């Protein structure tokens, strides 16, 4: 009952994959683009919040 | 009056070597938006015809008695489309185009006289209502003795079509102006290009900057007077009196 947990558990290396970061990162950018599709943000706020974060 | 848009494209790698246009990130290298290049680089060589004279045109028009307006459109011109509506009267010049006619300057009889435009009260004054029709009064034709005219305007390049096809060579294609003005266009479209990108402090500036460098540059080119400049120097000593 030992399932181990490795980096491709974490976050394989595609975009679109399903580790951990890489999930978050997607629904990060869902919120700001939905964000910037309404008039309410320009598109570098959308770069400058993802670097950040 | 030529240069390759190769040539161009590889400059001006040099400049936007920043941003999406030219590279990648790896292994930088030309993508294709050269659509959107090309139709910025248009706006940028009409932009430059506007600030310097660089051209001049020709026309010759066939008059008819009897009429008020004549307009100049390609549809118009001898060799164009003859539209059935019309009657071409337009005989020789340039091939005109959608931007050809930036402002009439001269208008020449067949007698070689000099009519007057835009001059109130002036003897036989042409007037211009919608800025590329020639508006002819009735007093023209009752003391005219000219059955032509010779107009002269102010040219800009028609630029040439792109096409789908096309996208395999686009180095072909010939951009119209002379190399002074092509280190000027440089600036020109790396401010536009450079304008809507960028959050950090030194680099929220560049399309500022490069603005102030297409300014300078202008403003170079003039001192330099590496544009057609006509210069006037009258008789005064024939018309019978001055001597």
């Amino acid at each position: 009952a030992v399932e181990p947990i490795t980096i491709a558990d974490l976050t394989e290396v595609k975009l679109d994959g399903k580790g951990a970061l890489d999930q978050l990162l997607q629904v990060t950018r869902l919120h700001l683009a939905k964000e910037h599709d309404a008039g309410r943000l320009k598109g570098q706020e959308y770069a400058a919040v993802l670097t950040g974060g | 009056t030529i240069q390759l848009k190769q040539v161009i494209d590889l400059l001006a790698e040099g400049e936007l070597s920043n941003i999406k246009y030219v590279n990648i990130d790896t292994g930088a290298l030309v993508l294709e938006r050269v659509p959107s290049l090309i139709r910025a680089i248009n706006l940028g060589v009409l932009d430059l015809h506007k600030r310097f004279l660089l051209k001049e045109g020709m026309l010759k028009i066939q008059l008819e008695e009897g009429r008020r307006l004549y307009p100049l459109r390609p549809a118009y011109q001898v060799g164009q489309k003859p539209k059935p509506g019309v009657p071409q009267f337009i005989t020789e010049g340039n091939k005109l185009g959608r931007q050809s006619i930036l402002k009439i300057e001269k208008i020449i009889g067949d007698n070689g006289v000099e009519y007057y435009l835009n001059d109130t009260w002036q003897p036989l004054n042409i007037t211009t209502p919608e800025f590329d029709v020639l508006e002819i009064s009735d007093e023209f034709y009752c003391h005219s003795s000219s059955k032509t005219l010779e107009v002269r305007y102010r040219r800009a390049p028609t630029p040439m079509k792109i096409c789908v096809d096309n996208l395999d060579s686009w180095g072909c294609i010939d951009i119209d102006l002379p190399y002074t003005h092509l280190q000027a266009l440089l600036y020109f479209v790396a401010s536009r290009c450079q304008t809507p990108i960028g959050f950090m402090e030194n680099t929220a500036q560049e399309g500022f900057n490069f603005s102030q460098k297409y300014e300078a540059e202008c403003a170079n080119l003039d001192a330099q007077n590496l544009r057609i400049d006509p210069v006037g120097n009258q008789d005064r000593f024939t018309r019978g009196g001055w001597v």
